[PDB]
């Protein structure tokens, strides 16, 4: 697991 | 023209990698199931090692032990999410992720961690040695769970991680036997710390806490940290055993 | 011993590139001192653009203008410091940082500020140009003044720095005359907002700020954006075009 | 332990990069046969440049212009084969591969070249500017067709490639009109040179000849020479409008 | 103005990474002369392994053993020089290159190799295994010594190069000790090959050789081929067991 | 295009 | 300028 | 060691 960002 | 002047000068000193991080997870999907994510779907990861029995995985046509890079390191995979540790808080963009295949269950309310395999472990420790050889920052607190950066939040890589086991082949942090005796002692005789005092030393650990802290998540901290530091009983409560070890930890690796 | 899969499968769709922003700094110093501090001083960026019309640029060897690569754009230089921009913090470990030299005179306690070569500015706009086609995640409102990342702190590439026509090159954000105009009248009629509704405006934008705003750093805080966006005048007093430009950035760059 | 120095030291003058060469193709093929090719197939290359208008294009979900990298630079593409040029003997090793979406037909016996689209080449100018900024050791006769390194063996990038209107934009080798002129004048007035004189002129210009070269094989030479710099007739005949540019170029790119 | 599209599509099969070799040289020269060279003057590798016991070393502010990174490993250090190897030529192109600081005296006329540390072959070691463990096509063979590709001009890393254990540790080729002994006695019988035969087996197991071969080369052959194979003597002398375990290589390791 | 080599 | 540690 | 340009 997983899980992108910010 | 303009054309690049890469040798005249160069940096020594004042410079780093980007890289000072490295986390492990587990898939908890089968070898497909977890390929076919992690190349294509809404996460990544930088490497990924297959459990050898897995039948998808030999009936993808491998036999031996493998390890994938699915992203090259200098590339920023999605492994971490939305994360924190030691002051940094979107470990994407400074770590390397792992991940392990194993088929961990979850949406239960209650979790089941099956361990790995004997050749998952031995690809997992050289890999991890190739990698921390080539990171200089990468100090040994920063070889981290899933579970640790993101609390209360995932349960990955699990309890199953030989995590001492990685240590003895110099992955990762852990405690003298002396100095966590030295404290297990002295916290019987005297009590435990007040609650502002444990915090504040899971900070220095690396653990990323609000600036109140609930009791629930009070539970997922210990919790997550036990699957770490003392796999044998993570209950997530309050006890010697665990505070002993978590100032061995930070006494031994301090700032 | 095993060795890597580099062949069996690729991360596509579920990956990014490290690196997300552009920092633009001046020097201060002399080509001499400058190339001598970002070498072996405590601090470094990962390209050096030199005034070729500077004795101990001509002294070294040099005379037409050049651009030097000091620190790989794959590692981490120490130009940004503790820095702050959309949602992140620690600019270094995820900016390529350019720095220019010039002779910006210190705060004793006004600031001088030299005009820049025409040569130097061409370079720039290659070298950011090159760096911008690379770098997908790296977008308009993503190539930023230091000034920018540490309100407050510094004072670096300042009003000297032809933001505008570096946009009319494809590099960086700038507002529509229009828009500003649009704006304008809005405020000259409606009056403009409260303090507050205009920090989260700005926090909208891409500036990292506090929870709590002093006057005095309101006022380095509309300085800063001054100096990159209206440099015909950075007092850090609130006026109607300063707001203008602000909301008008915001309204054409939805991010 | 042990964990690499990266910061100790570092070379300045003695050294390079690995790359010098810029090779150009054309696919042959539609964008959803290259492509499936060029990912999965017997060969590789590192930028793919597609044609808007074809129709599978189109089918894929693209509308306007892109630039794919398929490879990184730092990697190896299988997209030059058996090939020799300015000394060295298998330039993927040495070389970034750039193709290009184009139905050229070749195995009639008789040769076929569609023209480039403008959108094709604004992409195919500005990426090779790009490339050049970053690699020293790629100097002008160091930008170069699949033609010019496999002789007789492949015929891409083709005729229709605009390689004069690229040397205008910084891109590639071109003569100086004036100093083609010279040596055509001087060529009729005074013939050509020997054969063994002309074979060693290639040479320096780059091309990688055996030690006997027969009547077949200069046809080749010459014909695939033409495509590049001389399109408009590419007979592969002996000619003085020929000659007279080989000297001219190899006279204001010498060694 | 585009950027280029890195998540669309990626090659998997069929590509590469650029480096297929490690060469290891030896120094000649003390640390500090060492590391002086290597960064400023004409010849450069990517890596450096100091003597701990060697004054200049401790001058300049170390005692335990080190690995320097001079040049990145995607950069092209000039160490092999004018090479030949597997069916390459141009060596620095194509290999990571390992210097070890190893005091070994000059010809005039007659060479002294002195001993290595203990701690520099176990740096040697490790750093060999990470090397090798990222660059699937650098196999067994191509582990080889400056010696090996440039035969009758390189004497390093000289006799003193602890192959064989390298090999224990999973670092180049070494041949079985039962093959040897089955050719050592075949040949006893029935007669060593005629030079012709015996060359087609030399350059079949790596080495770049000319067409006409000198009795001065062929010795200069033999001897390079004896310091890395049968350092317990390297005449140049042809003997059985030299020829012997040549063909138990070429047997064990067919490619 | 093409078109490996060594 | 300036100015971050390792 | 020794020794190529650029």
């Amino acid at each position: 697991x997983a899980x992108k960002x910010x | 023209m303009l054309t690049i002047d890469y040798n005249s000068y160069r940096t020594t000193t004042p410079y780093g990698k980007r890289v000072r991080f490295l986390v492990l997870h587990y898939t908890a999907l089968d070898f497909a199931a977890s390929v076919k994510a992690l190349t294509t779907g809404a996460a990544s990861a930088h490497y990924l090692i297959p459990a050898p029995h897995d039948p998808s995985y030999k009936a993808a046509g491998f036999k031996g032990q493998r390890i994938f890079n699915l992203v090259a390191e200098e590339d920023r995979a999605w492994h971490a999410g939305v994360s924190g540790w030691a002051r940094r808080d979107n470990l994407n963009d400074t770590s390397i992720g792992i991940e392990i295949v194993n088929l961990a269950r979850d949406d239960d309310g209650v979790f089941t961690f099956p361990d790995y395999e004997r050749s998952q472990i031995n690809a997992l420790k050289q890999l991890a040695k190739n990698i921390l050889q080539r990171y200089p920052d990468m100090t040994p607190k920063n070889v981290v769970g899933h579970s640790d950066i993101a609390v209360g939040r995932k349960s990955d890589p699990g309890p199953k991680l030989p995590w001492k086991e990685l240590y003895e082949a110099g992955i990762g942090a852990w405690y003298d036997d002396a100095t966590r005796d030295r404290y297990r002692e002295g916290f019987e005789r005297d009590g435990l710390p007040p609650r502002a005092d444990l915090l504040e030393a899971f900070r220095l650990y690396g653990y990323a806490l609000p600036a109140t802290v609930d009791d629930a998540y009070f539970a997922s901290l210990l919790r997550a940290f036990q699957m770490h530091f003392r796999p044998e009983n993570y209950d997530g409560a309050l006890d010697v055993e665990t505070a002993a070890i978590l100032y061995a930890l930070n006494e031994k690796y301090p700032a």
